[PDB]
């Protein structure tokens, strides 16, 4: 009957495909290792620059 | 124990069916224990598709569906996102304050919760 | 330039974790309801003015709003509810209230519930009693001031009320200035009331402060200056607390003391941690939090119990933090999920909460409210703590 | 019939008397669209452009999409990075229609066209169609008359004429063609004169 | 004139194209743009000697029953940026920065696909569009709105297939399926007032939208000229060139031989037929053509490839006005047609997604 | 008989 | 008679 | 048969009749409009001593008016002195005297017991149709036939009264005890059945279905058996409904009602809101037809109460061949 | 949801301020009003002042949607009290009353209501 | 066997589910252990009573040199 | 049964930066 839209609409999609290709290529978190790549967690707070955004923000120019 | 996947689409097309390495969320490399908590996982976080199972003569077996339905739409300011056009605030411009029609939705009221997760096993 | 387009596909994502925590909520939760106001809020605060009727299955509380509003009037309002306790529901508007000026914050004499206090984008706070004004206000109708405040020059986050004693009451500013008025002192006309005394211990925009709940002449205030104050009137010295710490690494916003305890004092900052102090010993930091993403907004220890605490800001995330749970050893894969003293979290709202609290006469129920208009309450898995 | 002769023979005549009338018109036609379009020439010569280049980001593009180009001439097929675009949420499907508030009536008829054009994409419409038109203008249809049009001069001059070589020719005529069927628009135009 | 191929440039999607436009916004001497719809695909082209091209930029959109099939050329007034118009059966006007190659700006208020677009030929914000919803449109772009509806009881009882604006901008017509033929105006009280105020609105200081201003009654109408669907139609100074599935172009006016064009009103029901450029082996709608700038010259295309093309000027018409031009290689059927800025050249593009780069002497 | 709604 | 039959189509075959 | 201004230059005096052919031929009482378009009609009428005078000249068509004037007027006095602002009661007299010297049971519509040599009787339209005789009937006013109108206090919605009983509403001059008839302009009232002629239609709204296209949502609560809107449209033949619900299904697209065996109800080209009910069979609300000033309207009412933003549908009453729509 | 809400004449999207519940749906269509001026003109058995009177009667009639009887012995008067200007605009006295009169035909009205319209007028 | 339709089909689900593993291993929504039918987790009770909570063995011996 | 979940790894990266001979022996 009704198929509503997808936001997702494939201009979100190739920045996800680049970069998951760009991630296995380099720490490779599919192929040199498990499905998961490690932990990952100790880290803690440089694990935000791989990917481009593991977070970001709403709103970079804000009130408070 | 064993997991074996079936994924369909027109019903009477390549499968290219399947293998598992471990007891995990093939997706999202979860380790739920048991039989039902991966499939109520696999139902419920990667739902945009669709899961179903005798689980098998040999206790491995699942079939996969691609998902008609889904409802994958965006989900805040109904006005002034779907259709602020391709400039600045097209998708969120959420920067100052704006209005909605007052809504109202109620999702859980308070549930009944049974022990055995395996309900899900029965139907 | 790229930031653009990333934020966008960032608020894609949004969409799609946001639909997974909707499926996921009914193995969450107990209860959700969720509204949408016509404007966003700043502010959410319960009350006690509770009430039930007889022969019903639910029950029936108060919040206070806000209003952060693009040009209009800025109204907030006194909202009602209804959901099943113990054992369908809704709730609604039930009055409003114009307001010069946005809210930036609210609070309420919790001696008198029927009064209210407000900030402003403008210097000055003001005072409400909803008792002697309208349901809905009409256009025609004038505005009711119910009081004014002075001795600030700009605007800021700051209420508290002490419950201790009656009337006073202590504000803050990028005036790096602590305000503090009483207004038993004059229940004539007296529209404006100045300052009793200030204090500016602080170099950057102090963001938050209150009393403490016990002791009387006693409060702690927070600035943007990686630094933590403690004043105290009967002092009768204004530029030097009983006590100071520099205690988190980045600014400091949030702040918070504990009902049952004495000692313990709560704080959240920007360095995306929580900590928390003995009142005994104020350089001694007894404990952080490191389970944030991003700066922090508020922290309210719950009544109920002593042993857990709230948070949340930026992250889009509302944190349930636990104090039992500390040195807990537990499984690899729980690690793999979070550190144990955090308990719970709540990632259904789709973007920055601005505020939250918890409320009374209810046991663990939340109201949330953040920036995309929308309003929260819940009552959190009941079978995590049996 | 003769009819369509005396048309055509007719047609010549007012067609020669008029010919030169309008290439007359058509000159000074000419003459008009050459100083509007100079008008627009002028404006035209007023104004900038930024004209186009192709894409030189090095960003942000390895391995999707990429489109190129054949030719029946001697040179290189050349393949370029095929950019897409951010989709927008469509609507459903409207006819346009008019708002009311009370009831109206209109006393519709035959062959009123907007002549009926279910597709072309699957059987090129249903053969029964065809029946099914036919039965509902009981076979008429717009514009199925034999000459090309119906105009008052040659019209008066075909009715004068027809008369020369009033409701013996009137009645067939206007059954030849579906401009009136019967003679009530041609006595109409005949007690114009 | 005397015409010449010197490419045959071909797709590789295979789907037809459906439309192809000079951007007549060039620079004197600047280099020459052109531009082309299809399946999902804007496709963007430079002309270079010999025949030679330089493709230069291509577009698509994820969704697979669109079908690009219109496009028109513009600039934005405010910042010189070229800008560039799709739309089709998904429905939806957009706009394309070829400069930053984002799709800046869409509009959807139409309730099928979009058959046409325009821009009034001096404002250059003022796009029609016209629809397969019984409908026209007129949108105002810079300040993302809707002006004008041209439609409803008066008329289009069924879809459009074309529109245009006269060489002023006074005045327009349309060019339906229902055997018809309308006018419009634009330079009225009503009409002109309402353009204005759609300049000068702001939805941020308004509780209340803007007041799209319908008009359901036709200045003009007739179904006298022909028997048959109507592809398009064009103007000719004040005479109105209209084709049909009929093998022949016609030009015509409303009323007599001698009758102003403004002195017309609605109430006039006669016509004028002063001109018929015949041709042969079309049996196929939506089959465009077009006129040159200075409107010295008229292209056309046909199902099979025969090009015809008329030098307009010293025309009979009927008896004269007739230059083939062909090769058997494009066996498949052209839709639409385009000189550039001067008369210099003339593409054709056609079903089996080709392209013919068509040039004269000297 | 074409599609008619009743009441 | 023949295009009365022969009704309208946007391609052939 | 034109007769010019009696304003302007040509002013032939002509009779009475003819300064009001006009007005007696175009006009729609049952309109209450000059031209309505759901009033087609086309009947010729059957029937509804010793002083001087004075020497000033009767203007051409001030004859025409003061000749039509004397039947109205019934011989008066100084009245039509007071309108015609320059010609004497005295001039007026003489010359009112010196012109005078110079003399299967299927549902069918509405039209009056239309009988001059008898009421409404055998040769009735509305006694043989089994429909009720309107305000219109020319039938004296005792006609049996006619409508007696409603006595209830202030609610004319349940079975106790007879216009809600029967399937009409209460028109305001056969029913005063319910504030039918009260208000020249104003709806605030307490008579239910009486919101149609008025148009009390609520604040309805428009956006995309969940089911077939598009649909339409209602902003503000209802209860039961509460009025909601009126289903308008072209009304039209029958056959011409045949015609185009041939297309209107080769579509699949149809918004046809069936008012009576005699019309039908088209809203593709024209009509309101309402027209984008979507279908269901577990509806929230449903449809009647009533006659209403001797017109068959279409009412929507609520099967069940209904709160803010809900969707709304009803029965269609088909074999449900036909896909959801 | 409680979703995205479209006027229903264009089809553009609804904003929550134009919600405003003005319902883009009044008795007086702006086309009709003009459709029924237009169908006037067709008419020949007729007469300039005279159409000019009945479209505009037609117009006010359109516009307050009067129904029942005693509305139209009130109608008159608005009638007057609206259009009175333009009626001296245009000096239709003449055809007015005879209208009125006509008017008093259907028995819709009374002779002191003719006459009391007059002295209205001026 | 036209293999392409049903890999760009599942290929949007998959890059997508990818896509948010890399995240909530590291930002997660919520938690796995809270989630009921998850309940294996965090093997713990409603212990503690503990406002007096200073332990306080910092000793920090942390000195400087050069 | 062959053909681990690693052939969802070559639905996201079909080409390039692809090996080992199941990636591309997965389907």
């Amino acid at each position: 009957e009704d198929s509503g839209k997808i936001k997702l609409l494939l201009h979100w999609m190739p920045e996800d495909i680049l970069p998951d290709v760009w991630v296995n290529e380099s720490e490779r978190h599919q192929l040199k290792t498990k499905v998961v790549h490690l932990s990952k967690l100790p880290k803690d707070t440089a694990l935000l620059l791989d990917p481009n955004i593991y977070r970001t923000m709403p709103q970079k120019r804000l009130k408070r | 124990l064993r997991i074996f996947y079936q994924f369909l689409y027109n019903n009477n097309t390549r499968q290219q069916t399947e293998a598992r390495d471990d007891l995990h969320c093939p997706w999202c490399t979860l380790n739920c224990r048991k039989l039902y908590s991966l499939l109520k996982h696999l139902k419920l976080c990667h739902s945009r598709f669709i899961f179903n199972y005798v689980y098998h003569p040999k206790g491995a077996r699942i079939d996969v569906s691609i998902n008609e339905c889904y409802d994958g739409s965006y989900a805040g300011n109904p006005q002034d996102i779907h259709r602020q056009p391709g400039f600045a605030f097209s998708r969120n411009g959420p920067v100052k304050r704006t209005p909605i029609t007052h809504i109202l939705v109620c999702r859980p009221k308070r549930t009944k919760a049974s022990m055995s997760e395996f309900l899900e096993s029965e139907d | 330039k790229e930031a653009a387009f990333d934020d966008a596909v960032e608020e894609r994502v949004i969409n799609e974790e946001y639909k997974i925590w909707k499926k996921n909520t009914p193995f969450l939760y107990d209860l959700v309801m969720t509204h949408a106001l016509e404007w966003p809020s700043l502010t959410a605060q319960w009350l006690p003015d509770v009430t039930r009727p007889e022969g019903k299955d639910f029950s029936i509380h108060r919040l206070v709003l806000g209003t952060h509003t693009s040009d209009e009037q800025n109204h907030l309002v006194i909202a009602s509810v209804q959901l099943p306790n113990d054992d369908s529901g809704k709730i609604e508007i039930e009055i409003k209230i114009n307001h010069e000026g946005e809210v930036n914050r609210a609070r309420y004499m919790p001696q008198n519930p029927c009064i209210i206090a407000t900030k402003t984008p403008s210097s000055d706070v003001l005072v409400f009693d909803y008792t002697k004004h309208p349901s809905k206000p009409d256009p025609s109708g004038e505005c009711n001031p119910d009081l004014r405040l002075r001795g600030h020059q700009k605007e800021g986050y700051g209420l508290s009320w002490n419950p201790n004693l009656s009337g006073h009451l202590l504000s803050a500013s990028d005036d790096h200035t602590i305000c503090l008025w009483d207004i038993s002192a004059v229940p004539k006309e007296g529209k404006v009331v100045d300052a009793k005394t200030i204090f500016t211990g602080h170099t950057a925009v102090v963001e938050d402060v209150s009393w403490h709940l016990l002791h009387e002449s006693l409060f702690g205030s927070v600035a943007d200056d990686q630094k933590l104050m403690i004043w105290d009137t009967r002092s009768n010295n204004t530029s030097k607390p009983s006590h100071s710490v520099d205690a988190h690494t980045a600014e400091v916003n949030c702040l918070s003391f504990n009902p049952y305890s004495e000692f313990i004092l709560a704080t959240g900052s920007a360095d995306k941690t929580v900590a928390l102090w003995d009142l005994r010993n104020l350089k001694l930091k007894l404990h952080s939090f490191e389970s944030h993403k991003d700066e922090i907004f508020q922290v309210q220890w719950s009544p109920h119990n002593e042993t857990i605490l709230a948070s949340s800001g930026t992250d889009r995330r509302l944190n349930v933090w636990d104090l039992s749970k500390i040195g807990e050893e537990q499984s690899p894969e729980d690690a793999e999920d979070g550190p144990p003293e955090l308990l719970f979290i709540h990632g259904g709202h789709t973007a920055k909460i601005s505020d939250f609290s918890w409320n009374p006469n209810e046991p663990w129920v939340i109201c949330s409210v953040s920036e995309d208009n929308i309003m929260q309450v819940w009552q959190m898995a009941e079978n995590i703590y049996n | 019939k003769r009819v369509k002769s005396e048309y055509m023979r007719l047609r010549q005549l007012k067609r020669f008397r008029r010919a030169d009338e309008v290439k007359s018109m058509f000159s000074s036609n000419r003459q008009k669209i050459l100083e509007r379009t100079e008008i627009l020439n002028q404006e035209w010569k007023q104004r900038r452009i930024q004209p186009v280049h192709i894409l030189t980001s090095v960003s942000s593009l390895r391995g999707t999409r990429e489109c190129s180009v054949t030719s029946d001439l001697d040179f290189p097929t050349q393949v370029i990075p095929l950019k897409t675009l951010n989709a927008v949420a469509s609507v459903p499907i409207m006819y346009s229609w008019s708002p009311l508030q009370q009831n109206f009536m209109v006393e519709d008829e035959t062959v009123l066209h907007n002549i009926p054009y279910m597709g072309d994409e699957v059987l090129d419409q249903d053969g029964t169609f065809i029946e099914e038109l036919i039965k509902n203008y009981d076979g008429k249809v717009h514009g199925d008359r034999e000459c090309g049009f119906i105009n008052d001069e040659i019209f008066v001059e075909l009715v004068n004429a027809l008369g020369q070589y009033s409701d013996k020719i009137f009645e067939a005529i206007s059954s030849m063609f579906p401009d009136k069927g019967t003679a009530e628009e041609l006595k109409e135009k005949y007690k114009e004169l | 004139y005397s015409f010449k191929c010197v490419n045959s440039l071909k797709e590789d999607h295979n789907q037809p194209l459906f439309g192809v436009q000079f951007n007549w916004h060039s620079k004197e001497g600047d280099p020459l743009v052109f531009a082309t719809v299809g399946s999902n695909r804007v496709t963007l082209y430079e002309c270079h000697s010999q025949g030679e091209i330089r493709l230069l930029q291509s577009y698509v959109d994820a969704d697979a029953d669109e079908n690009f099939y219109t496009c028109a050329w513009t600039y934005d007034s405010n910042t010189s940026h070229p800008l560039l118009a799709v739309a089709g059966s998904r429905g939806i006007i957009r706009i394309i920065n070829p400069i930053t190659m984002q799709c800046i700006k869409h509009y959807v208020g139409h309730g099928n696909a979009i058959n046409e677009l325009k821009f009034h030929p001096r404002d250059p914000n003022l796009l029609l569009s016209v629809s397969k919803d019984h409908a026209l449109r007129l949108w105002n772009i810079q300040t993302d709105t809707l002006v004008a509806i041209f439609g409803g009881v008066e008329g289009h009882r069924d879809e459009v297939l074309s529109a245009d604006y006269d060489l002023l901008g006074e005045k327009i017509m349309s060019c339906g399926m229902d055997h018809s033929l309308k006018l419009w105006r634009i330079n009225s009280k009503r009409m002109m007032n309402a353009i204005k105020e759609s300049y000068d609105y702001n939805p941020n200081k308004t509780n209340r939208p803007f007041i799209s201003q319908k008009i359901h009654f036709p200045d003009f109408s007739t179904r006298d000229i022909h028997r048959n669907y109507v592809d398009c139609v064009r103007w000719l100074g004040d005479l109105i060139l209209s084709k049909s599935c009929e093998n022949a172009i016609v030009c015509w006016k409303p009323g007599k031989m001698e009758d102003d064009i403004d002195k017309i009103k609605p109430s006039e029901s006669n016509v004028t037929i002063l001109g018929r450029f015949d041709y042969s082996q079309c049996d196929i709608w939506y089959m465009r053509f077009s006129m040159d700038f200075w409107q010295k010259m008229l292209a056309l295309g046909n199902q099979v490839g025969k090009l015809y093309v008329w030098d307009l000027e010293v025309e009979d018409p009927h008896k004269a006005k007739c230059t083939t031009l062909t090769h058997h290689k494009c066996g498949a059927a052209i839709r639409q047609t385009s000189f550039s800025r001067d008369s210099s050249i003339l593409i054709a593009v056609c079903d089996d997604a080709s392209i013919w780069r068509w040039d004269r002497l000297r | 008989a074409a599609a008619r709604k009743f009441a | 008679k023949r295009p009365r039959l022969q009704a309208q189509r946007k391609f052939a075959q």
